[PDB]
C-alpha cells in the first residue's frame, strides 16, 4: 500500500523491495522498525485470514545479525501478543507439548488465563510410532480452550532442494493419506484456516 | 560401575539416618511427557513388569530405581551392609525393616498401598522419598529416579495443587548441580521441546546436563524421514540422543 | 555418561564446597574457663 | 567452688560441611578406572 | 461475517501507514523460532 | 536546554555532609522557583505513587502543579493489578497540556545500555500492555508535542 | 501483634491530613526509640539497597544493626543482572546478622492449600539455583530463628 | 515464631501471677516501600495468612493485629 500499488507477479521483486525498504527506513542495522510492510496476498488456496511474521532468528549461528536482534525480538513479541484482540499463534516444532514452548512460555506471563493463546504444530513428516500428539489435543499436559492444530511442512532436505510449494501440498496429503488413518481430513490448508476461523 | 551404586546407596543412607533432606546425592532424574515412555523404559532396564503403565498410574511419590548388578566379587559389597542373601533377584526398601522382596507383583502392590498409606486421601508429597534396590545379573549398576508426569487424566481424582507438588518436588530433585536430568520423551519428541529442557534453562541460563531417550522405534512406518531423530541437527545435545 | 559428568563436575563441587565452608567461617566469626576466671577475678 | 538462631545456624552449616566432605571423600575413593 | 476481515486489515494497514500502532483489532500473530517450521508453513 | 539537577535526599547516610539535604533543597528552589522553569518529575514505578518525593517537593512550592507535569518511568517494574489510567486523564489533577508517562529501559536494557529507538519501542510495548487507548498519549510524540507548545 | 507500616504519605492526595506525613514519622520515630519494637527492613531485590528508605531509616538508630534485620524480597520477580550476592555477603550491607531473603507467595499459591514446608522447600530451592553457595544464608526457618532471637 | 508459641504464654501467665506490670508484646515493625511483600513474608514467618498479599499493594495502614490469647489477662477470624 505504501508503494504506487503496483502488482509484483514474481517475489523475487517483493523481496528486493522489501530490502530495499528494510534498508532506507532502518539504515544500515537491520533492526525493526514501527512502520510495519503492509502485504496483500491473493490465492485460491487460502480464506480470509491475517497472520505476522515476526524476525527470526537461526538457532545454529549463520551469517551476520545485529547483535540486539534478540532483545528487537522479544520486545516485538511482547508488544503483539499482550494486545487482547489479537490471538497467540505459537510455532512449536514437532508435537512436543505447547506448554513448554518457548513462545507459549512467554505468552503465559501476559495471558495467565491462557484463553487466547494457540499452538500450531510445525513438520509434521516426522511423525512416528510412540505418544503422538492425541496426549496434546485431550489436554492432558494443560487445558486449552483453543486446542492445537497439526501442520505438515517441508523436511530439511525438501528446503534446501527450494520444493515448491504446490509439491509441499501433494507431499502433505500423501502423507497424511498413508500415515493418518482417520486423522487426515483434520489437515490442509483450508481446512487449517477453517479450524483457525472456528 | 560397581563402586557408583554402593556409594549413593550408603550416601542415601546417611541422609535418611541423619534426617537431613536439605540436598540430593548425584543421580539421574527422569522427568519427561505425560505417558512418554518413562514406565517403559524403567521396565526394560529392570527387565520385568513392576511399575504402573496407562491409565493405572497410582504411584505418584518419588521411586528411586538402584539397579544393582550381581557377581561373585560383588556378594561382598551388596551383603555388607545387610544378611547373606543365595536368591539370584530380590528387592529391598530402606524404609522397612530390611523386608525382602522378590516377585514384582508383590512390590508393586506393597509400593502401592504404602503411598497410598502415607499420603492419606490427598496425593500429594511427603518428605520419605521411596527408595528401591534391586540385585539381579541381568541388570547393571544404574541409578534412576521416578516421578509422576502430567496425570490430568481422572484416575481417581487429585488434589488442585497436585502439579504445583509435582514442579516442586522435580526442583528440589534437580537442585543438586550433580544431579543429571534425563528427558525421555517420544519419537515424535525428539529435542524440540519437554518439560526437563524447560527446568534445565529454568535452573541454570544453559545447563551443563541434556540427554534425551526416543522410545517406541519399532512400530513406525517406512518412507519417513527420520535424519532430525538421529543427527539431531536442529537442537544438538551435549549428551547425544 | 554419569560418569563423566560426575569427573566434570568434581572441580566445581570442589569449588563450591570451599565457597560454603569460607562463607560459613565468615559468619561464624562475624556472629573459655580462662575467660570466666578473669570475669570472676574482675567481678 | 561452682562457676538459638546462631546454633541452628552454626549446626546446619557443621552437618552440611560434614556431608559435603564425606561425599567428596567417598568418591574421591572410587577407583580411577571406574570415573571414566 | 467475511467480509468483516478485509475491512479490519484496511484499517489496521491505514492506521500502520499514518505510522501509530496503538489501533488494535483482531488478528492473528505468529511467534515462533527460525528453523521451527514456522517460514515453511507460512510459505 | 535540558539539565539534571541532583533528587531531593533523605537524612544523610554514610559520609555524606550532615546538612547536605539544606543545600540541595536551596540549589533547587533557586533553579525551579521561577515559572519558566519546567519541573519535570520523574518517579518509578517500582514504588507507590503516593510516596514519590518528587511530587511532594512539587507540592511544596507548586501544589496547583501549573508547570509540574508528571511522569512514570521504569514502568516495567510496575506492580500488576494496579492501573493509573484515571490519574494520566487528569481526573485528579486535569491539566490542558496533560501527564505523558515515559517508560525508561529495564533493568537488562539498562545494563545492556540499549538504543532510544529500542526504549521507545519497549515504552510502546508496555502501554499497550497496561493501556492502549492512552499509548499515544504516553508516547514520546506527545511529549514533543507539549515542548513544542 | 504484627503491623505494616506504609513508608510515609509524601504525597497526601484526597481526604488525608495535611500533616499526615508529620505524623507518620513522629509515630515512627516514637516506635524506633525504643527497643520494644522489631525493625525488619524489608526492600525488593530488584530496587537497589541503598535507594531504600527502609535501611536508611532502619540505620538512623541502629547503626551497628545488632536488633536491626536486612530482609530482601522479590527473589523470584528479579532481574537479571541485579545479583544480590554482593548484598548477601554483607560486603556493601555489614549486618551483625545477615541478609536474609524470602521468595513471595503469590494468590495462586494460597488459594491451592500450599504448604509452609512447599513454600520453604521453593525457596530453598530457588536460593541453589541463583545463588550456588547462599542456599543456607536465606532460609525461611533461619529468618524465624533470627526473629525469635 | 513456630517455638514461640508456649515461651509467650508462659511468660504472659507468670507476668500476671506476680502482680508486675503487663508489658504489652512487642509489635512488629516493618517499613519500607509498599507491594514489597512484607506481608507475605510475615504471614510465611507465623505460618498463616491473615493480611493482604499479592499482586498490588500489600499495605495501606499499620494495623494492630493483637492476637489475644484466652488467659493471658484453622480458628483464625477477625472481630471488631
Amino acid at each position: 500500500l505504501h508503494t504506487k500499488n503496483k502488482l509484483y507477479t514474481d517475489f523475487d521483486e517483493i523481496r528486493q523491495e522489501i530490502e530495499n525498504e528494510t534498508e532506507r527506513i532502518s539504515g544500515n542495522n537491520k533492526g525493526v522498525s514501527p512502520e510495519p510492510i503492509h502485504l496483500k496476498i491473493f490465492s485460491p488456496n487460502v480464506v480470509n485470514l491475517t497472520l505476522v511474521d515476526l524476525p527470526g532468528m537461526t538457532k545454529v549461528p549463520v551469517g551476520d545479525q545485529p547483535k540486539d536482534i534478540e532483545l528487537q525480538i522479544r520486545e516485538l513479541i511482547l508488544r503483539f501478543i499482550s494486545n487482547p484482540n489479537s490471538i497467540i499463534l505459537a510455532v512449536t516444532a514437532a508435537n512436543t507439548d505447547m506448554a513448554t514452548s518457548e513462545a507459549l512460555k512467554i505468552s503465559r506471563e501476559v495471558d495467565p488465563d491462557g484463553r487466547r493463546t494457540l499452538a500450531v504444530i510445525t513438520k509434521l513428516d516426522l511423525m512416528d510410532a510412540g505418544t503422538d500428539a492425541m496426549d496434546v489435543l485431550m489436554g492432558r499436559v494443560i487445558p486449552v480452550k483453543l486446542g492445537i492444530i497439526g501442520v505438515v511442512n517441508r523436511s530439511q532436505l525438501d528446503i534446501n532442494n527450494k520444493k515448491s510449494v504446490t509439491d509441499s501440498i501433494r507431499d502433505e496429503y500423501a502423507f497424511l493419506q498413508k500415515k493418518y488413518p482417520s486423522l487426515a481430513n483434520r489437515n490442509g490448508t483450508k481446512y487449517l484456516a477453517r479450524t483457525l476461523n472456528r | 560401575m560397581e563402586a557408583l551404586i554402593p556409594v549413593i546407596n550408603k550416601l542415601q543412607d546417611v541422609f535418611n539416618t541423619v534426617g537431613a533432606d536439605i540436598i540430593q546425592l548425584p543421580q539421574i532424574v527422569v522427568v519427561g511427557t505425560q505417558s512418554s515412555g518413562k514406565s517403559s523404559v524403567l521396565e526394560s532396564l529392570v527387565g520385568r513388569d513392576l511399575l504402573p503403565r496407562g491409565t493405572g498410574i497410582v504411584t505418584r511419590r518419588p521411586l528411586i530405581l538402584q539397579l544393582v548388578h550381581v557377581s561373585q566379587e560383588d556378594k561382598r559389597k551388596t551383603t555388607g551392609e545387610e544378611n547373606g542373601v543365595e536368591a539370584e533377584e530380590w528387592g529391598k526398601f530402606l524404609h522397612t525393616k530390611n523386608k525382602l522382596y522378590t516377585d514384582f507383583d508383590e512390590i508393586r502392590q506393597e509400593i502401592e498401598n504404602e503411598t497410598e498409606r502415607i499420603s492419606g486421601n490427598n496425593k500429594g508429597v511427603s518428605p520419605e522419598p521411596i527408595h528401591l534396590k534391586i540385585f539381579s545379573p541381568n541388570v547393571v549398576n544404574l541409578t534412576l529416579v521416578d516421578l509422576p508426569g502430567m496425570t490430568k487424566v481422572p484416575v481417581g481424582d487429585q488434589p488442585k495443587d497436585i502439579e504445583l507438588q509435582i514442579r516442586e518436588l522435580i526442583l528440589r530433585f534437580i537442585s543438586n548441580p550433580n544431579s543429571i536430568i534425563l528427558a525421555v520423551t517420544a519419537a515424535n519428541t525428539d529435542m524440540a521441546t519437554s518439560e526437563a529442557l524447560k527446568i534445565s534453562r529454568e535452573v541454570d541460563p544453559d545447563g551443563r546436563r541434556t540427554l534425551a531417550v526416543i522410545t517406541k522405534l519399532d512400530l513406525m512406518d517406512a518412507g519417513t524421514d527420520a535424519m532430525d531423530v538421529l543427527m539431531g541437527r536442529v537442537i544438538p545435545v551435549k549428551l547425544g540422543i | 555418561l554419569l560418569m563423566h559428568h560426575i569427573r566434570d563436575c568434581l572441580p566445581e563441587l570442589k569449588t563450591r564446597i570451599n565457597v560454603l565452608a569460607a562463607q560459613y567461617q565468615s559468619l561464624l566469626n562475624s556472629y573459655k574457663s580462662a575467660t570466666l576466671l578473669q570475669l570472676i577475678t574482675k567481678f | 567452688g561452682q562457676l538459638e538462631d546462631m546454633a541452628q545456624r552454626r549446626k546446619e552449616a557443621a552437618d552440611m560441611l560434614k556431608a559435603l566432605q564425606g561425599a567428596s571423600q567417598i568418591i574421591a575413593e572410587i577407583r580411577e578406572t571406574h570415573l571414566w
